């Protein structure tokens, strides 16, 4: 049943996305799992602190990211562009089963749920939501979370978008310079219903 | 048709849920409609045409914004008229409005009023959800001050009935919580936050 | 493998559900599917407006609006007493697979986790959670939801009951008069457990 | 498909586990439903009181109070340690299957994504979320839950663990003495990655 399942695979070795813009390289590791459940799509996020340029954001107080996804009309990552730049592949244990995908666009975010460039639909293609990030003094502080389906294709190759935008405004930040070791998130589970295979 | 009565009274309460039955219109097919409505808005009532039943609408209704609504309705003329008056529930907080509280004692004085703590309530004016229920948070336990609710101006006055030594410096200084006597509605229970407001007590030093 | 959900479909054309009784014809669409996880059911809901009555909500500052399924010993929906007027059906593509259904009983709430006019197992009866609306300014306004599972009976058909209310009570009302545009609730997704087949 | 739940039951006649330390036996029926989906599981967790001391817990302004399971390197649950004293078992109807279970594995939290002994990756070991209270006057108090998973095991036998906490500090109790009567917490879901079957 390893067919069902599209992630980028638990903990990888080294960082796998850029989803800071000031950083040059792979700054930190993007954990997605996107699971078939009937006739939706249960996608399963988080992010973990790589570059010390990432780690450090714990020590403001007004920070916004985001990781932007984009697969084309066969539901293959588009690396170029998609800050995740490892593509994803089925399960394998822990690891990516290393092989071709067929069924990609069956986890893909549909269209008709999720409208292109249709204004009039505009607010079918937002979900919300919180995640946690754990700090060193052991206390939860809220994380928003903004998804966005769609909606908006850069390209002609673009088919379908999901944008994860963390973000957390506060008076105090959760941590210090010299408490700060890295950026975790709690795992954050949201649903979309999901394209024909 | 012919309306039972010309002047019709109902009651619903505040925050009440959608299709909430408030009241019904009898006359002796018979059509109703509404021929107009005080003040005209929101939109929070509404007759059925076919059995006269008067229900609330997915407009919840606010009784701090309008204290009582009037119909004036028709059957199928003549013009029937009806009231309906919102019944409070507590769901506001009160806030203590007094903001500097540094009473005043007298050494070795008994059943003196030590001072005064102004109170606000946006709920109904003499009804249990208005009045204020004061506890003593801290700094009453030895049994020195007691503290009552002043209806008139939902104030809490804070009295002594001990005797104080001036020259013991008894540290009196205390701090309350402000609650109306009766229960918080579910909507704002869970979200009271019950944040102590102190007061300060100086003595006098007595000759 | 599309015999685990029954969903109203994607988008449908016209309404499907008369959720305020004040409308003299359907007023909003309904988006619900139910989709088989094992022991559970998860029910993934929102909601999109229609009529000028309801599409004003968004106006006020409280507001509160349920939306209640009725569903017979067989797991059929009882259209002529729900707020939802169309039968559910499987996926199909994105449309509803016209058929028979049989395997209804079990999307639907247990009776032994979800009793019947049973005060001391009242509480068990309750599901909260948290839609949220887009403003026209980019902003999340959040939604209270209350989902009650069976727990009350209307008449003798009525062997299985949910009760969707949306609430909000603010002191902004999200929009105005000139900017609404329309009111679509942000997806929620809640669990049950599940009846035998 | 039966194969794919590992529950504890709907309801079980007699409280089958012992959270309050002060309780000499079973205080409270904890309900717990994981099923398999893809590369996840899907936790269901909840609570009803049962004996007295737990139940009036109700009346108390702040209180907390933690559920731990502790399973072997075969999944099974290790009652001797563990909060729950009834072993987990698969799905027959709305009951446990009694019988044994070989493919318990596949539920436990992964080693990996939860490794044990480990500082730097602490963070991605908890969880957190929030459910509700329903009171005997319908209101709703919620109820925070932190969930840890294997990051630390106390005896060598132990292979996995989870941690539910339940907390609460509020403002006005939610019952009194006369008008409480039991302690039902509203259901809580949560996702892990799943340990390699």
């Amino acid at each position: 049943d390893n067919i069902n399942t599209l992630w980028t695979g638990v903990n990888p070795t080294e960082a796998n996305c850029q989803i800071m813009n000031s950083s040059e390289s792979n700054d930190c590791k993007l954990i997605l799992t996107l699971v078939k459940t009937g006739a939706l799509v249960t996608a399963f996020v988080y992010v973990i602190g790589v570059s010390n340029n990432f780690n450090m954001l714990t020590t403001h107080r007004n920070i916004n990211f985001t990781a932007e996804l984009f697969f084309d009309s066969t539901g293959n990552l588009l690396t170029r562009l998609s800050s995740l730049k490892t593509p994803l592949n089925h399960k394998s244990g822990q690891n990516m089963a290393t092989g071709a995908i067929t069924n990609a666009k069956g986890f893909m975010p549909s269209t008709t749920a999720y409208p292109f460039n249709d204004n009039s639909r505009e607010k079918e293609n937002y979900i919300y939501g919180t995640c946690y990030y754990t700090a060193s003094d052991r206390t939860a502080f809220p994380i928003d979370i903004s998804v966005m389906l769609n909606r908006r294709a850069i390209n002609d190759e673009t088919s379908y978008c999901i944008r994860i935008t963390w973000s957390w405004n506060t008076g105090d930040a959760p941590e210090v310079q010299t408490s700060a070791t890295t950026l975790v998130t709690s795992p954050f589970t949201f649903y979309y219903i999901r394209e024909d295979d | 048709p012919v309306f039972t009565q010309d002047v019709f009274v109902g009651s619903v309460e505040e925050l009440s849920a959608a299709h909430t039955l408030v009241m019904k219109i009898n006359a002796t097919k018979i059509s109703y409609r509404i021929v107009s409505l005080e003040p005209a808005y929101p939109p929070v009532f509404y007759l059925n045409k076919d059995t006269g039943e008067i229900y609330t609408t997915s407009v919840t209704l606010d009784r701090e914004e309008h204290s009582s609504y009037t119909l004036t309705v028709e059957a199928r003329v003549k013009q029937a008229q009806v009231q309906i008056r919102i019944l409070d529930v507590n769901d506001n907080i009160p806030v203590v409005e007094n903001k500097v509280l540094e009473g005043m004692v007298e050494e070795n004085q008994v059943n003196v009023e030590v001072t005064r703590i102004k109170v606000f309530d946006a709920d109904e004016i003499g009804s249990d959800n208005w009045l204020a229920n004061f506890t003593f948070a801290s700094g009453n336990e030895g049994g020195y001050f007691h503290i009552e609710t002043d209806a008139q101006t939902n104030e809490g006055i804070v009295t002594l009935i001990k005797e104080v030594d001036y020259e013991e410096m008894k540290n009196l200084d205390f701090s309350v919580i402000v609650a109306n006597k009766a229960a918080f509605h579910k909507s704002i229970r869970s979200k009271y936050k019950p944040t102590p407001i102190p007061i300060k007590v100086k003595v006098k030093n007595v000759k």
